RNA sequence: GAGUUUGGCGGCCAUAGCGGUAGGGCAACUCCUGUACCCAUCCCGAACACAGCAGAUAAGCCUGCCCGCGUUCCUUACUGUACUGAAGUGUGCGAGCCUUCGGGAACUCUGGAUCGCUGCCAAGCUCA
RNA sequence: CCUGGGGCGGGACGCCCUUGAAAAGAUAUCAAGGGCGCGCAAUGGUUGACUCAAGCGGGUCGGAAACUCGCUGAAGAGUGCAAGAGCAUAAGUCAGCCUGACGUUAUUCAGCAUAGCAGUGGAUGACGAGACGAAAGUCGGCUCUAGCGAACUUUUGAGCCUCCUUGGUGGGGGCCAAAAAUGACAGAAAAGUUACCCCGGGGAUAAUUGAGUCGUUGCCGGCAAGAGUACAUAUCGACCCGGCAGCUUGCUACCUCGAUGUCGGUUCUUUCCAUCCUGGCCGUGCAGCAGCGGCCAAGGGUGAGGUUGUUCGCCUAUUAAA
RNA sequence: UCCGCUGGUUCCUUCCGAAACAUGUCGCAGCAUGACCUGACUUGAGAUCGUCGGUGGAGUAGAGCACUGAUUGGCGAUUCCGGGGUCCCUCGCUCGCUUGUCAAACUCCAAACCCCCCGUCAUCCUAGAAAGUCGGAGUCCGGACUGCUGGGGUAAGCUUGUAGUCCGUAAGGGAGACAACCCAGCCCGUGGUUAAGGUCCCCAAGUGUCGACUAAGUGUUAAUACUAAAGGGCGUCCCAAGCCCCAGACAGCUGGAAGGUUAAGCACUUCAAAGAGUGCAGCUCACCAGUCGAGGUUUGGGGCCCCGAAAAUUGACGGGGCUCAAGUCGACCACCGAUACCACGGAGUACCGCAAGGUAAUCUCGUAGGAAGGCGUUG
C-alpha cells in the first residue's frame, strides 16, 4: 500500500503532472492518500514523484494515521466508537491490520474521507529540492515513508 | 514561399520502405470490413487512387458507411471529427 | 577572422554542398604524414579533444605542420606515422546591409569534432616515444580546444 | 541476385512465373468465383476458387483423368477433351450449388479457338453462367474434333466418342 | 479415418534471394515431336496456338547437403554506453554539462541457428 | 503594402515540392534549395507483346562513334517540365482499335489541422452515353502533388420564362453553361515634389547621447616557425589559437519624439594607466656618450605658433617631454 | 466636418475571468471571421486532463555507409577511355581488399517523448457527460524563465519559432535591492509547526559536530542579460603505475677522466675507473671505488589556489569583518523562519434541501471583459 503524501505546492506545475496530483486527490502540500498497489496506481505515482512522497506503509503507521487525522462526512473526527459501529474489528489498530493485509479496504468505512490532512513535518524534513537517493525527501522512501509519517502525525 | 499542396511534407509519410516497394499484397486490396469496426489508416504511396490525406496517417478510423470500393471512415484530427473516404488498399484491421 | 568567432557549436551540420554555392576549399594539404607503409610501430598515441568544437581548416593545417615538421626533425622523415583523422566537412559561412537577409557567403570549411575524439594518431618506435608526445603537445596548442594525449599501443611498452 | 539489403526480390510466385498480380488484383475486385482453367500438356484441369485471406480456397474441379469414367478413351488434352472436362466442370458446379464466376486464363495468353474457350464453351453449355463472348468460342465441329482426316485415321474415333460421353455426362448429372 | 507423392490456386513476401555439390519420376510435370487445322510472327510454329507416338530426368520440378554472399533471429561484451521523459538552490567564464527516478538503442564482437513456414482443393496410391 | 526605421535593391504580394520543423498534427523570419503562369490529336484511352540504364564477350575500314547476338542487370532507365513520392508480366516501350481531353449531378476533404473563410481542385459516388477487352476491369486526359481569377458587363451555346389592359411584329430583360481580367493574384479605372510646408501621433520607428554585443578598432597573451655571422626568446615575431578595453566604425532597437539644445574651440575641475618626460630597476648583440626592449611608479609636467570650422593629421621653432 | 491618431470617461460588493494567436483585408497603429472568456436555454449518459497493457503511425536524437552526394591513405589489377620524354616502356583516372572521416534537403538501422483506437484503473458526472442554439464582449504592440546543439547571426538585455510554466493580471516569505529566480498561489482574527533560505554581528536561530582542503582576503555570487579565457605552475593535498632501492640508489664529501688522436677535440689485445668530447693547453661533467645510511626519480588522472589579470567621481562578499573559518568539498545534528500546512472561532460564495439546514482536500488571487446584488443625488 503506497502512501502518497504531498509535498510540494501547485505553482509552476504542468498540467498533466496537475491532473495526475488531482486524479490522486493531493491538492495541497502535507495531504496524504492511501491507494493500493497496482500498477496502474504504480505509474500514476511515478509520475509524480517530484513533487510527493511515497513509500510503502506499515500496520502500525496507518493506525496511528486514522486515530489522528481521519474525518467522516461535515469534518468530524474518526475514533474507536464509529469504527466498532462500522467495521467488524475491535479498534483502529485491527482495522489497519486489516487493511494492511489485504482483506479490507479505506472504503470499509462509511463516509469517511480518502484525504488525511496532515501536520507539516516536526523537525522538518530532508528537502524538496533532492530525491531520497540524492538526500532531500522527494521520491521513493520506501519503507522509511512510516518514519516521515510518523514526524507528520 | 512553401506551398499549401495536398502532399506538402508527405516525403517519408508517402514512402514505401525498401523492401516492400513495388506491387503490393493483392489481399489488403479485397479486405471487406464491417460496419462500426474501428480500421487503421495506413496509406500505401503505390495505389495513387482513393487515398485520404497524408494528415489522417496513423489515425484510426470507425467505418460508418461504403461509397462503392472505398470505405466511409469516421476519423479524428485533433478535436473534429471527419469523413475520410479511403479504398480498402489504405486500411488495415485493428486487431484485439 | 580570429577562431574564436567559428568555434562553438550551436547550429547544426552545413556540409550538403550542392544546396550550396561555392565553398573556398581548406588549406590542409595532406592527412597523412611519415612512413605511410611500415604498420608496424609498437607505440601508438593519439591526440584527442576534451570539447564539442569546430577546428577550421586552417588551425587543422597550421597544427599539422607544426607536428609534422617537430616530428620530422625528432624522429626523422621515415621514423614515424602521424595521421589527421578528421577531414573539414562542414562549411563555416559569415554574413557579410545590416541583418537583413543575414544568410552569408560560404568562407571557408571546418571539422565538427565530439568530446573525446582523436585527431592526430601517431605511431612511434620506442625511444621516440617522447619527441612524437611533445610534438602532439605543440599540434594542440594551435587548436582552438582543450587537448589530451592518449596512449593507443604500447601502454607497457612505455610504463 | 540479392546484392544487398536494399534487394527487392518478387514475390513468391511472381518468383517462379506462375502468377501476375495485377492481373489477380484486377480479377478480385469482382468479388465473384474465378474459373480458373488450367491446362497442361497432357490434359486439363479446371478449377473454382474463392479468396480469404489465408490463402485462395477451391471449392470444386474436374480435370481429364474423369472422363475415363463416363466412356472416353481419346486424346485428354485437346479440344475435345477440354470442352468435356468444361462441362463436367459447369454441371458438378451446379450441382454443389454454384452457378457463377469469371472466367480466369491466368498466364496463358487469349486466341481464339483454343483448349481454354473450349472448356468456356464446355462451361457454358453445361449451364454454369460466366461473362464470354461467343467470337472467342471454338467451332463446333473443332469441339467435335473435325481435325482428324489430315493426318490420322485412328482419330477418325473421336467425335462419336465424344457425342457418347456427352449424352453419357447429361444424363449423369441431370 | 490417416499418411506420402503430384498438380493447380495461394498467404506471409529473402528465415523465402544469389551461389555449389549429391540423388528421383509408376501416376503427374517438364523437357521433347510435328504444323492438317484454331491462332501467329514488326522475319522465324523462337513465344503463342493446335495436334502429340516416341526418347530423356540432362534441365524445369522434388528430396538432402555447404555459412560462402544477402536477410532474419538469439547470444557474450561494448552496456545499461549513445540518446532521452520528469525534477533539480547540482556545476561551468562560456559553447554547455552533471545527479536522481523511468525508458533504451545502432554498429561491432563471442558463440550459434536460418539454404522457408503454412492454407485450400483435386489425382492417385499406401487404410486397419 | 511588406521591409531588423524609411528609401535604393528585392517580392519571401497568387500557386507547387524538399529541409527548417524538435519521428502525430501545427509552426515564423528579406530562412535555405527552387519551380510555376506552360506544352501535347498525341507526348491521350484501352488491349496485346515485350523490358530498360550501364557493363563484359562475338561480329568486316560499320574504329575505342552507329547496327546486331549472348550473359549480368528490382531499375542503377523511362514516365513532357521544379522538387519529392509512385511504378517492372508495369504507371515504361512498341503495335491494333479508339476519343472517357464525354453531357448532368451529390457528398466529404484541404486551400483554411485544432476551428469560421471566397473560385477553385481531388477523392469517392449517381444518371445517360460510349471506347478497348474473352471477361474481370480500366478510361471524368497526359503516374500523384503547380500551370490560374469574384461581382458587374459584353459575346456565344441549347431550350424555355418575361416586357407594365389584351393579341401580334421589331427590340429589350432573365435562367443554366462557355469566353474576355483584375500577377498588388479573396479583384481602385491612378505619377511626382516640398529645405515654403502644415496638422494628428510615435521612442509602436531612425540622426541623437545612454545600455547590450565586439565582427572591426586599440592593447595583449600562448605555442614559438624562423631572421639575428652562430644562437627562437638582446632585438623582430610568421602561421594557428585565447583574450582584455569599450576610448573608431559597425550590429541592435531596450530608454527618451507634450525636445535630455546637436560638432570643434575656449574656460575650469577631476579621473584611469595601457607612462611621453621627471624618479627606481632589469637585460643587451650595454666600452663611455647615446640608444634599444621590459618591469615598478599617476606626485608634478605635457607648452607657443602657420593652414584648415575642424576632431584627426601635417608643418615650424623651442622643449626634460612637448 | 472627418480621422483607424492623442487625452479623458464620475459609486460599493459578489460570482466567473481572458487574448496579445490563425485566415482575409490598399492589410500591418484598424477591422471581420475563428480560437480563448462570460450569461442563459435545450438536450438527456456518458467524458478523458492521468496511469498500466495491447493493436497501429513513426523516420527525429543516436548510429551507420545499405542508396544519394562528399572524404583519407596503403595494397593488387583497370593490359582497354587517358597524361608524358617499333605508339619499345613512363603512367593519372577506374575497379576490388584493408584503413580514416561526414551530411540540414542521405538511410540497411533506429529510440525516449508523442498521436489515433481498444481494454483496465483513476477522476468528473442525473446537484447534469458529450453535443446544440442564442445574448455580451474583450483580443490580433506582448514579454520572460527552463528545454529543443531550435533557424539566422561574430555576438547581443539581438531577431524569429516551438513545449511547459510564469509576468501581464500575482499577494505573503527569501535571495541587498530583483515584473516574470525558490517556497507559495491569498477571505478575517488567534495559536502552533514547517516550506524556501539562514543561524559570528548588522538580524530570530550554531563562534554547531565529524573528516579534509585553501594562504590567495582567493572566496564569503543557486538560476541568471548580474560570474574572464587559452596556456603554465619542482604552490600545496591525493590516487595509480614503471624505473633504481639497506647484495647500500638519490643529493653532498675524497683518488682518476691516465691507452688514445693533431681522425688541428669547443668554424685500443684488455683494465671496476679515459670520448673522435659537457665547460671558463692545463681550468669542467657523463662515468667505476669509498662515504653518511634511506628513500629517490619519471609518467598519468584528480581537488583547491596562483601567474596569465590594465579604466577612467571614493565603494561595494549587501556592510562590518572572517584564516583547523564567519571560505571550499563529503556528510550530519539541533534550531530559526511565511497569510503555506494543522486547529479553533468568524465572513462570503457554489450547489442541494419545502424549511431548519447539509456538503466543499476536491470553494475563496486577479487586468481587458461578461453576469448578479446593493449605496447615493434630484424629481
Ligand atoms: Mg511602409
Ligand atoms: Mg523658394
Ligand atoms: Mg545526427
Ligand atoms: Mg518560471
Ligand atoms: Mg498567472
Ligand atoms: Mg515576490
Ligand atoms: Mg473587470
Amino acid at each position: 500500500m503506497y502512501a502518497v503524501v504531498r509535498l510540494r505546492g501547485q505553482v509552476n506545475v504542468r498540467y498533466t503532472i496537475e491532473d495526475t496530483m488531482k486524479m490522486l486527490r493531493l491538492h495541497k502540500v502535507n495531504h496524504c492518500v492511501f491507494v493500493p498497489e497496482n500498477p496502474h496506481y504504480k505509474g500514476m505515482v511515478q509520475k509524480v514523484k517530484d513533487y510527493v512522497a511515497y513509500g510503502k506503509i506499515d500496520a502500525k503507521t496507518l493506525a496511528e494515521v486514522l486515530e489522528n487525522r481521519g474525518r467522516l462526512e461535515g469534518d468530524t473526527r474518526l475514533t474507536e466508537e464509529y469504527i466498532r459501529e462500522n467495521t467488524d474489528y475491535d479498534s483502529i489498530q485491527a482495522f489497519a491490520e486489516a487493511v494492511i493485509e489485504g482483506k479490507s479496504s479505506l472504503k470499509d468505512i462509511p463516509k469517511l474521507k480518502p484525504v488525511f490532512r496532515l501536520h507539516p513535518p516536526r523537525k522538518g524534513h530532508a528537502g524538496i529540492k533532492r530525491t531520497v537517493q540524492q538526500g532531500g525527501v522527494l521520491g521513493n522512501h520506501d519503507e522509511n515513508i512510516n518514519v516521515l509519517l510518523h514526524k507528520m502525525r | 514561399t512553401n506551398s499549401h499542396g495536398e502532399k506538402r511534407c508527405t516525403r517519408y509519410k508517402l514512402q514505401k520502405t525498401v523492401r516492400e516497394r513495388g506491387i503490393s499484397p493483392v489481399s489488403r486490396a479485397i479486405q471487406e470490413f464491417e460496419e462500426g469496426q474501428m480500421v487503421h489508416i495506413d496509406i500505401d504511396p503505390s495505389v495513387q487512387k482513393g487515398m485520404p490525406n497524408p494528415k489522417f496517417q496513423g489515425s484510426t478510423g470507425k467505418v460508418i458507411g461504403q461509397r462503392g470500393r472505398s470505405y466511409v471512415l469516421e476519423v479524428r484530427s485533433g478535436n473534429a471529427m471527419k469523413e475520410v473516404f479511403s479504398l480498402p488498399q489504405h486500411l488495415k484491421p485493428q486487431k484485439y | 577572422k580570429p577562431g574564436s568567432m567559428y568555434r562553438n557549436v550551436r547550429q547544426r551540420s552545413f556540409t550538403r554542398r550542392k544546396y550550396m554555392g561555392g565553398v573556398p576549399g581548406s588549406q590542409v594539404i595532406h592527412y597523412d604524414m611519415g612512413d605511410k607503409a611500415n604498420t608496424s610501430f609498437p607505440v601508438k598515441i593519439s591526440l584527442i579533444v576534451e570539447e564539442k568544437c569546430q577546428i577550421r581548416h586552417t588551425a587543422l593545417e597550421a597544427a599539422r605542420i607544426t607536428a609534422n615538421r617537430h616530428l620530422v626533425a625528432d624522429t626523422g622523415k621515415m621514423g614515424f606515422y602521424m595521421k589527421l583523422r578528421v577531414y573539414p566537412h562542414e562549411v563555416i559561412r559569415e554574413n557579410k546591409s545590416g541583418m537583413r537577409r543575414a544568410f552569408g557567403k560560404n568562407v571557408g570549411t571546418a571539422a565538427r569534432v565530439k568530446p573525446m575524439q582523436k585527431i592526430f594518431t601517431v605511431a612511434v618506435e620506442k625511444q621516440n616515444f617522447k619527441a612524437a608526445k611533445e610534438a602532439l603537445w605543440h599540434a594542440g596548442q594551435k587548436l582552438p580546444t582543450p587537448c589530451r594525449i592518449v596512449v593507443d599501443e604500447g601502454a607497457e611498452l612505455v610504463q | 541476385m540479392a546484392t544487398g539489403p536494399r534487394y527487392k526480390v518478387p514475390f513468391r510466385r511472381r518468383r517462379e512465373g506462375r502468377t501476375n498480380y495485377h492481373l489477380r488484383l484486377k480479377l478480385l475486385l469482382s468479388r465473384q468465383d474465378r474459373v480458373v482453367v488450367r491446362k497442361s500438356s497432357r490434359n486439363v484441369q479446371i478449377q473454382l476458387i474463392a479468396p480469404t485471406p489465408d490463402g485462395d480456397i477451391t471449392y470444386s474441379s474436374a480435370v481429364s483423368n474423369e472422363l475415363a469414367k463416363y466412356g472416353y478413351t481419346g486424346a485428354t488434352g485437346n479440344t475435345t477433351a477440354a470442352y468435356l472436362t468444361g462441362l463436367l466442370f459447369g454441371l458438378k458446379s451446379l450441382q454443389k450449388g454454384y452457378e457463377g464466376g469469371i472466367l480466369d486464363i491466368g498466364l496463358q495468353a487469349s486466341s481464339a479457338g483454343s483448349r481454354v474457350y473450349a472448356a468456356l464453351k464446355g462451361v457454358v453449355d453445361s449451364g454454369f453462367e460466366i461473362p464470354c463472348s461467343p467470337e472467342v468460342f471454338p467451332p463446333d465441329e473443332r469441339i467435335r474434333g473435325e481435325h482428324i482426316a489430315g493426318y490420322r485415321e485412328e482419330s477418325s474415333d473421336l467425335p462419336e466418342q465424344f457425342e457418347a460421353t456427352k449424352e453419357k455426362i447429361f444424363a449423369e448429372f441431370s
